[PDB]
Protein backbone atom coordinates (compact mmCIF):
# COMPACT_ATOMS: atom_id res chain seq x y z
CA UNK A 1 0.00 0.00 0.00
CA UNK A 2 2.29 2.58 0.97
CA UNK A 3 -0.55 5.19 1.28
CA UNK A 4 1.47 7.49 3.68
CA UNK A 5 3.92 8.19 0.51
CA UNK A 6 1.33 8.74 -1.86
CA UNK A 7 -0.39 11.19 0.20
CA UNK A 8 3.07 12.86 0.70
CA UNK A 9 3.70 13.19 -2.78
CA UNK A 10 0.38 14.28 -3.49
CA UNK A 11 -0.07 16.97 -0.89
CA UNK A 12 4.11 18.06 -1.76
CA UNK A 13 3.62 17.95 -5.85
CA UNK A 14 0.36 18.47 -6.65
CA UNK A 15 -0.74 21.10 -3.75
CA UNK A 16 1.90 22.84 -2.15
CA UNK A 17 4.44 22.61 -4.87
CA UNK A 18 1.38 24.17 -7.30
CA UNK A 19 0.21 26.89 -4.89
CA UNK A 20 4.45 27.45 -4.12
CA UNK A 21 4.75 27.93 -7.44
CA UNK A 22 1.22 29.45 -8.04
CA UNK A 23 2.60 32.23 -5.47
CA UNK A 24 5.15 33.04 -8.34
CA UNK A 25 2.60 32.25 -11.08
CA UNK A 26 0.17 35.20 -9.58
CA UNK A 27 3.50 37.50 -9.11
CA UNK A 28 4.01 37.23 -13.20
CA UNK A 29 0.07 37.65 -13.23
CA UNK A 30 0.29 40.78 -12.09
CA UNK A 31 3.16 41.96 -13.73
CA UNK A 32 3.94 46.08 -12.40
CA UNK A 33 6.84 44.45 -11.15
CA UNK A 34 6.80 45.81 -6.98
CA UNK A 35 3.52 44.32 -7.15
CA UNK A 36 4.29 40.99 -7.33
CA UNK A 37 7.37 41.50 -5.32
CA UNK A 38 5.06 42.93 -2.84
CA UNK A 39 2.68 40.13 -3.55
CA UNK A 40 5.29 37.51 -2.71
CA UNK A 41 5.71 39.12 0.77
CA UNK A 42 2.59 39.55 3.38
CA UNK A 43 0.09 36.86 2.32
CA UNK A 44 3.74 34.56 2.03
CA UNK A 45 4.38 35.29 5.48
CA UNK A 46 0.96 34.76 6.64
CA UNK A 47 1.53 31.60 4.62
CA UNK A 48 4.68 30.57 6.94
CA UNK A 49 4.76 26.96 8.57
CA UNK A 50 1.55 26.30 7.14
CA UNK A 51 3.40 24.99 3.82
CA UNK A 52 6.53 23.75 6.12
CA UNK A 53 7.65 19.96 5.56
CA UNK A 54 6.46 19.40 9.53
CA UNK A 55 3.09 21.10 8.79
CA UNK A 56 2.83 18.78 5.38
CA UNK A 57 3.81 16.18 7.14
CA UNK A 58 1.31 16.40 9.84
CA UNK A 59 -1.33 17.07 7.78
CA UNK A 60 -0.75 14.24 5.75
CA UNK A 61 0.15 11.92 8.92
CA UNK A 62 -3.22 12.95 9.85
CA UNK A 63 -4.95 12.02 5.93
CA UNK A 64 -3.20 8.88 6.58
CA UNK A 65 -4.90 8.02 9.62
CA UNK A 66 -8.50 8.85 8.62
CA UNK A 67 -7.73 6.70 5.35
CA UNK A 68 -6.75 4.07 7.37
CA UNK A 69 -9.71 3.77 9.18
CA UNK A 70 -11.70 4.07 7.09
CA UNK A 71 -10.11 1.21 5.14
CA UNK A 72 -10.13 -0.46 8.33
CA UNK A 73 -13.96 -0.38 8.31
CA UNK A 74 -14.12 -1.19 4.93
CA UNK A 75 -12.55 -4.39 5.52
CA UNK A 76 -14.23 -5.06 8.26
CA UNK A 77 -17.57 -4.55 6.49
CA UNK A 78 -16.19 -7.47 4.14
CA UNK A 79 -14.77 -9.99 6.77
CA UNK A 80 -18.22 -11.54 6.93
CA UNK A 81 -19.29 -11.85 3.63
CA UNK A 82 -18.49 -15.45 2.45
CA UNK A 83 -20.67 -17.28 -0.90
CA UNK A 84 -18.46 -20.48 0.01
CA UNK A 85 -17.44 -22.85 2.75
CA UNK A 86 -14.73 -21.36 4.72
CA UNK A 87 -11.01 -22.93 4.98
CA UNK A 88 -9.80 -25.25 8.02
CA UNK A 89 -13.72 -26.34 8.84
CA UNK A 90 -13.33 -29.53 6.43
CA UNK A 91 -10.77 -32.76 6.62
CA UNK A 92 -7.32 -33.01 5.90
CA UNK A 93 -7.34 -34.69 2.54
CA UNK A 94 -10.30 -32.45 1.28
CA UNK A 95 -8.25 -29.31 1.55
CA UNK A 96 -5.25 -31.13 0.28
CA UNK A 97 -7.16 -32.42 -3.18
CA UNK A 98 -9.36 -29.47 -3.40
CA UNK A 99 -6.01 -26.95 -3.65
CA UNK A 100 -3.42 -29.51 -5.21
CA UNK A 101 -2.96 -33.35 -5.92
CA UNK A 102 -2.33 -34.58 -2.36
CA UNK A 103 1.00 -36.08 -2.75
CA UNK A 104 -0.05 -39.07 -1.32
CA UNK A 105 -3.56 -41.25 -0.63
CA UNK A 106 -5.40 -43.74 2.08
CA UNK A 107 -9.08 -44.79 1.53
CA UNK A 108 -9.09 -44.59 5.51
CA UNK A 109 -8.51 -40.89 5.59
CA UNK A 110 -10.91 -40.88 2.57
CA UNK A 111 -13.56 -41.80 4.62
CA UNK A 112 -13.33 -40.71 7.84
CA UNK A 113 -12.76 -37.34 6.47
CA UNK A 114 -15.95 -37.37 4.02
CA UNK A 115 -17.94 -38.66 7.23
CA UNK A 116 -17.76 -34.88 8.63
CA UNK A 117 -18.70 -33.15 5.44
CA UNK A 118 -21.84 -30.94 7.09
CA UNK A 119 -25.39 -30.05 5.32
CA UNK A 120 -25.78 -27.38 3.45
CA UNK A 121 -26.80 -22.29 -5.76
CA UNK A 122 -29.40 -23.96 -5.33
CA UNK A 123 -28.11 -26.85 -8.24
CA UNK A 124 -24.92 -26.73 -6.64
CA UNK A 125 -26.33 -27.63 -3.17
CA UNK A 126 -28.57 -30.26 -4.45
CA UNK A 127 -25.16 -32.09 -6.38
CA UNK A 128 -23.41 -32.00 -2.99
CA UNK A 129 -26.30 -33.20 -1.24
CA UNK A 130 -26.97 -35.79 -3.41
CA UNK A 131 -23.19 -36.89 -4.42
CA UNK A 132 -22.28 -36.88 -0.75
CA UNK A 133 -25.39 -39.42 0.23
CA UNK A 134 -24.13 -41.18 -2.63
CA UNK A 135 -20.28 -41.58 -1.12
CA UNK A 136 -21.97 -42.24 2.28
CA UNK A 137 -23.51 -45.04 0.85
CA UNK A 138 -20.55 -46.14 -0.68
CA UNK A 139 -18.23 -46.61 2.27
CA UNK A 140 -21.29 -48.15 4.17
CA UNK A 141 -21.20 -50.60 0.51
CA UNK A 142 -17.35 -51.16 1.32
CA UNK A 143 -17.25 -51.84 5.36
CA UNK A 144 -20.28 -54.30 4.66
CA UNK B 1 26.98 26.93 17.91
CA UNK B 2 26.80 29.32 14.68
CA UNK B 3 24.30 27.90 12.65
CA UNK B 4 21.99 30.58 12.75
CA UNK B 5 24.57 33.96 12.53
CA UNK B 6 25.93 31.77 8.76
CA UNK B 7 22.39 32.01 7.31
CA UNK B 8 21.23 35.40 9.14
CA UNK B 9 25.14 36.67 7.53
CA UNK B 10 24.04 35.30 3.68
CA UNK B 11 20.25 36.47 4.15
CA UNK B 12 21.59 39.76 5.78
CA UNK B 13 24.16 40.14 2.78
CA UNK B 14 21.57 39.75 0.20
CA UNK B 15 18.75 42.15 0.95
CA UNK B 16 21.75 44.36 2.76
CA UNK B 17 23.81 44.13 -0.28
CA UNK B 18 22.98 42.55 -2.99
CA UNK B 19 19.20 43.31 -3.71
CA UNK B 20 19.98 47.29 -3.77
CA UNK B 21 23.05 46.51 -6.06
CA UNK B 22 21.01 45.37 -8.95
CA UNK B 23 18.09 47.82 -7.83
CA UNK B 24 19.67 51.09 -8.23
CA UNK B 25 21.31 49.72 -11.36
CA UNK B 26 18.03 48.43 -12.53
CA UNK B 27 16.03 52.14 -11.56
CA UNK B 28 18.91 53.62 -13.21
CA UNK B 29 18.82 52.11 -16.40
CA UNK B 30 14.93 53.05 -17.73
CA UNK B 31 17.31 55.23 -20.57
CA UNK B 32 19.08 51.73 -21.79
CA UNK B 33 16.44 48.82 -22.17
CA UNK B 34 19.87 46.52 -22.87
CA UNK B 35 21.57 47.83 -20.00
CA UNK B 36 17.92 47.70 -17.58
CA UNK B 37 17.72 44.53 -19.40
CA UNK B 38 21.06 43.06 -17.83
CA UNK B 39 19.83 44.94 -14.20
CA UNK B 40 16.61 43.68 -14.53
CA UNK B 41 17.51 40.24 -14.41
CA UNK B 42 20.25 40.85 -11.83
CA UNK B 43 17.34 42.20 -10.12
CA UNK B 44 14.97 38.92 -10.23
CA UNK B 45 18.20 36.90 -9.93
CA UNK B 46 18.45 38.49 -6.64
CA UNK B 47 15.42 38.79 -5.60
CA UNK B 48 15.20 34.89 -6.44
CA UNK B 49 18.45 34.41 -4.82
CA UNK B 50 16.52 36.47 -1.38
CA UNK B 51 13.46 33.87 -1.32
CA UNK B 52 15.73 31.32 -2.36
CA UNK B 53 18.41 31.26 0.25
CA UNK B 54 15.48 32.23 3.21
CA UNK B 55 13.42 29.17 2.38
CA UNK B 56 16.34 27.02 1.54
CA UNK B 57 17.97 27.72 5.32
CA UNK B 58 14.55 27.64 6.16
CA UNK B 59 14.75 23.91 4.09
CA UNK B 60 18.18 23.12 5.97
CA UNK B 61 16.68 23.71 9.53
CA UNK B 62 13.31 22.40 8.71
CA UNK B 63 14.51 19.50 7.27
CA UNK B 64 17.04 18.28 10.00
CA UNK B 65 14.38 19.05 12.65
CA UNK B 66 11.66 16.87 10.85
CA UNK B 67 14.24 13.95 10.17
CA UNK B 68 15.10 13.88 14.09
CA UNK B 69 11.34 13.78 14.37
CA UNK B 70 10.99 10.95 11.81
CA UNK B 71 13.62 9.21 13.53
CA UNK B 72 11.10 9.39 17.03
CA UNK B 73 8.39 8.65 15.15
CA UNK B 74 9.94 5.65 13.69
CA UNK B 75 10.71 4.52 16.82
CA UNK B 76 7.07 4.29 17.97
CA UNK B 77 6.17 2.44 14.81
CA UNK B 78 8.41 -0.50 15.87
CA UNK B 79 7.59 0.07 19.48
CA UNK B 80 4.01 -0.70 17.79
CA UNK B 81 5.72 -3.83 15.83
CA UNK B 82 7.61 -5.48 18.72
CA UNK B 83 3.80 -5.52 20.64
CA UNK B 84 2.17 -7.08 17.85
CA UNK C 1 37.49 29.32 11.28
CA UNK C 2 38.61 26.53 9.87
CA UNK C 3 39.50 25.61 5.77
CA UNK C 4 36.57 23.05 5.46
CA UNK C 5 34.17 25.07 7.60
CA UNK C 6 35.18 27.89 5.46
CA UNK C 7 34.35 26.13 2.23
CA UNK C 8 31.54 24.09 2.97
CA UNK C 9 29.98 27.25 3.24
CA UNK C 10 31.67 28.18 0.15
CA UNK C 11 29.95 25.25 -1.76
CA UNK C 12 26.91 26.03 -0.43
CA UNK C 13 27.18 29.92 -1.39
CA UNK C 14 28.30 29.16 -4.77
CA UNK C 15 26.49 26.12 -5.43
CA UNK C 16 22.64 27.71 -4.95
CA UNK C 17 23.45 30.97 -6.10
CA UNK C 18 24.33 29.33 -9.84
CA UNK C 19 21.68 27.41 -9.79
CA UNK C 20 19.96 30.53 -8.85
CA UNK C 21 21.78 32.01 -11.72
CA UNK C 22 20.89 29.33 -14.66
CA UNK C 23 17.27 28.83 -13.56
CA UNK C 24 16.45 32.75 -13.70
CA UNK C 25 17.77 32.84 -17.00
CA UNK C 26 15.78 30.06 -18.64
CA UNK C 27 13.10 30.81 -16.29
CA UNK C 28 13.13 34.15 -18.00
CA UNK C 29 14.18 33.68 -21.54
CA UNK C 30 11.16 33.93 -22.99
CA UNK C 31 11.27 37.94 -22.13
CA UNK C 32 15.43 37.64 -22.84
CA UNK C 33 15.05 37.00 -26.75
CA UNK C 34 13.52 40.07 -28.61
CA UNK C 35 15.82 42.84 -27.03
CA UNK C 36 18.89 40.31 -26.96
CA UNK C 37 18.05 40.28 -30.66
CA UNK C 38 17.64 36.64 -30.28
CA UNK C 39 21.08 35.89 -30.18
CA UNK C 40 21.50 32.84 -27.83
CA UNK C 41 25.26 33.74 -28.36
CA UNK C 42 24.65 37.09 -27.01
CA UNK C 43 22.58 35.33 -24.19
CA UNK C 44 25.41 33.05 -23.51
CA UNK C 45 27.70 36.19 -23.50
CA UNK C 46 25.61 37.81 -21.63
CA UNK C 47 25.63 34.88 -18.84
CA UNK C 48 29.43 35.37 -19.12
CA UNK C 49 29.91 38.86 -17.82
CA UNK C 50 27.28 38.23 -15.23
CA UNK C 51 29.08 34.78 -13.97
CA UNK C 52 32.75 36.70 -13.62
CA UNK C 53 30.75 39.58 -12.02
CA UNK C 54 29.15 37.01 -9.95
CA UNK C 55 32.13 35.43 -9.20
CA UNK C 56 33.78 38.80 -8.86
CA UNK C 57 31.12 39.26 -5.56
CA UNK C 58 31.73 35.60 -4.55
CA UNK C 59 35.24 35.53 -4.11
CA UNK C 60 34.73 39.18 -2.27
CA UNK C 61 32.48 36.99 -0.23
CA UNK C 62 34.94 34.38 0.06
CA UNK C 63 37.72 36.95 0.95
CA UNK C 64 35.40 38.06 3.51
CA UNK C 65 33.90 35.07 4.56
CA UNK C 66 37.29 33.57 5.50
CA UNK C 67 38.52 36.07 8.55
CA UNK C 68 34.63 35.05 9.61
CA UNK C 69 35.25 33.33 12.80
CA UNK C 70 33.26 30.16 12.77
CA UNK C 71 34.03 26.09 14.30
CA UNK C 72 34.83 23.34 12.37
CA UNK C 73 32.87 20.75 13.98
CA UNK C 74 30.38 21.15 11.58
CA UNK C 75 29.92 18.18 8.33
CA UNK C 76 30.64 18.83 4.76
CA UNK C 77 28.78 15.86 4.07
CA UNK C 78 25.78 17.18 5.35
CA UNK C 79 25.81 20.72 4.29
CA UNK C 80 23.93 20.37 1.33
CA UNK C 81 20.39 20.51 0.70
CA UNK C 82 19.76 17.86 -1.71
CA UNK C 83 21.83 15.37 0.29
CA UNK C 84 19.41 15.64 3.48
CA UNK C 85 15.87 15.69 0.97
CA UNK C 86 17.02 12.50 -0.23
CA UNK C 87 17.44 11.53 3.56
CA UNK C 88 14.11 12.81 3.96
CA UNK C 89 12.66 10.62 0.68
CA UNK C 90 14.43 7.49 2.36
CA UNK C 91 13.27 7.89 5.80
CA UNK C 92 9.73 8.81 4.67
CA UNK C 93 9.36 4.99 2.67
CA UNK C 94 10.93 3.64 5.39
CA UNK C 95 7.90 5.21 7.79
CA UNK C 96 5.28 3.80 4.88
CA UNK C 97 6.75 0.58 4.72
CA UNK C 98 7.32 0.08 8.34
CA UNK C 99 3.18 0.91 8.93
CA UNK C 100 1.74 -1.01 6.33
CA UNK C 101 3.37 -3.70 8.27
CA UNK D 1 -10.86 13.13 3.80
CA UNK D 2 -11.46 15.55 1.10
CA UNK D 3 -13.14 17.96 2.80
CA UNK D 4 -9.92 18.45 4.89
CA UNK D 5 -7.93 18.79 1.47
CA UNK D 6 -10.69 21.47 0.27
CA UNK D 7 -10.23 23.71 3.89
CA UNK D 8 -6.96 23.38 3.38
CA UNK D 9 -7.01 24.86 -0.43
CA UNK D 10 -9.25 27.26 0.86
CA UNK D 11 -7.57 28.37 3.55
CA UNK D 12 -3.90 29.06 1.31
CA UNK D 13 -5.93 31.14 -0.92
CA UNK D 14 -4.23 34.46 -1.26
CA UNK D 15 -7.80 36.07 -1.44
CA UNK D 16 -8.25 34.37 2.13
CA UNK D 17 -4.96 35.18 3.14
CA UNK D 18 -5.65 39.24 2.30
CA UNK D 19 -8.77 41.04 2.74
CA UNK D 20 -9.70 44.33 0.64
CA UNK D 21 -8.60 46.75 3.11
CA UNK D 22 -6.15 44.81 4.60
CA UNK D 23 -4.98 44.02 0.29
CA UNK D 24 -5.44 47.62 0.13
CA UNK D 25 -3.23 49.12 2.88
CA UNK D 26 -0.30 46.80 2.36
CA UNK D 27 -0.12 48.39 -1.35
CA UNK D 28 -1.55 52.24 0.19
CA UNK D 29 1.68 53.10 -0.01
CA UNK D 30 2.94 51.69 -3.39
CA UNK D 31 -0.53 52.01 -5.47
CA UNK D 32 -2.54 54.81 -7.08
CA UNK D 33 -6.01 53.69 -6.49
CA UNK D 34 -8.75 51.97 -4.50
CA UNK D 35 -10.73 50.91 -7.34
CA UNK D 36 -8.05 50.14 -9.55
CA UNK D 37 -6.97 48.14 -6.74
CA UNK D 38 -10.26 46.75 -6.41
CA UNK D 39 -9.99 45.80 -10.22
CA UNK D 40 -6.79 43.28 -9.36
CA UNK D 41 -9.13 42.43 -5.83
CA UNK D 42 -11.71 41.40 -7.90
CA UNK D 43 -9.63 40.11 -9.72
CA UNK D 44 -7.55 37.90 -7.03
CA UNK D 45 -11.43 36.38 -5.96
CA UNK D 46 -12.04 36.22 -10.12
CA UNK D 47 -9.19 34.40 -10.67
CA UNK D 48 -8.85 32.84 -7.00
CA UNK D 49 -11.53 30.40 -7.40
CA UNK D 50 -10.71 28.81 -10.37
CA UNK D 51 -7.70 27.09 -9.23
CA UNK D 52 -10.26 25.96 -6.05
CA UNK D 53 -12.33 24.12 -8.65
CA UNK D 54 -9.37 22.85 -10.15
CA UNK D 55 -8.06 22.00 -6.88
CA UNK D 56 -10.83 20.19 -6.11
CA UNK D 57 -11.01 17.73 -9.06
CA UNK D 58 -7.71 16.64 -8.28
CA UNK D 59 -8.49 16.16 -4.36
CA UNK D 60 -11.90 14.25 -5.08
CA UNK D 61 -10.21 12.44 -7.63
CA UNK D 62 -7.26 11.69 -5.79
CA UNK D 63 -9.49 10.29 -2.34
CA UNK D 64 -11.76 7.78 -4.60
CA UNK D 65 -8.94 6.47 -6.66
CA UNK D 66 -6.95 5.32 -3.64
CA UNK D 67 -10.33 3.74 -2.42
CA UNK D 68 -10.79 1.12 -4.96
CA UNK D 69 -7.44 -0.10 -5.15
CA UNK D 70 -7.71 -0.42 -1.23
CA UNK D 71 -11.01 -1.70 -1.55
CA UNK D 72 -9.93 -4.55 -4.32
CA UNK D 73 -6.60 -5.24 -2.53
CA UNK D 74 -8.59 -6.41 0.65
CA UNK D 75 -11.13 -8.46 -1.35
CA UNK D 76 -8.60 -10.59 -3.29
CA UNK D 77 -7.35 -11.72 0.43
CA UNK D 78 -10.52 -13.14 1.09
CA UNK D 79 -10.63 -15.27 -1.88
CA UNK D 80 -7.74 -17.12 -0.52
CA UNK D 81 -9.51 -18.51 2.73
CA UNK D 82 -12.29 -19.61 1.20
CA UNK D 83 -13.05 -22.58 -1.13
CA UNK D 84 -15.10 -22.75 -4.00
CA UNK D 85 -18.03 -25.50 -3.50
CA UNK D 86 -17.69 -25.87 -7.36
CA UNK D 87 -14.64 -27.49 -6.33
CA UNK D 88 -15.35 -29.69 -4.11
CA UNK D 89 -17.69 -31.24 -5.96
CA UNK D 90 -14.96 -31.59 -8.62
CA UNK D 91 -12.69 -33.66 -5.79
CA UNK D 92 -16.39 -35.38 -4.54
CA UNK D 93 -16.54 -37.20 -8.00
CA UNK D 94 -13.11 -38.34 -8.47
CA UNK D 95 -13.06 -39.50 -4.55
CA UNK D 96 -16.48 -41.45 -5.77
CA UNK D 97 -14.73 -42.78 -8.76
CA UNK D 98 -12.01 -44.23 -6.46
CA UNK D 99 -14.31 -45.54 -4.35
CA UNK D 100 -16.51 -47.05 -7.06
Amino acid sequence: TDTYNSISNFIENELTALLSSDDYLMDDLAGPNEVCRLLKAQVIEKRKDAMSRGKQDLLSKEIYDNESELRASQSQQIMELVGDIPKYSLGSELRNRVEGEPQSTSIERLIEDVLKLPQMDLKVLSEYSNLRKDLILKCQALQI
Amino acid sequence: TTIDVLSSLFINLFENDLIPQALKDFNKSDDDQFRKLLYKLDLRLFQTISDQMTRDLKDILDINVSNNELCYQLKQVLARKEDL
Amino acid sequence: PSKIMIGSILRLLETNTVSALDSVFEKYEKEMNQMTHGDNNEVKRIYSKKERLLEIILTKIKKKLRQAKFPSRISERDLDIEYIYSKRQFIQNRYSQELQN
Amino acid sequence: SEQLLHNYVSDSLLTTLISFQEFKQQLQSYTSDEQQLQHWYELLQARDARVTSELEARIKQFFITLRSRLLRFLESEQLSHSLSLETLIDALYKINDLLQ
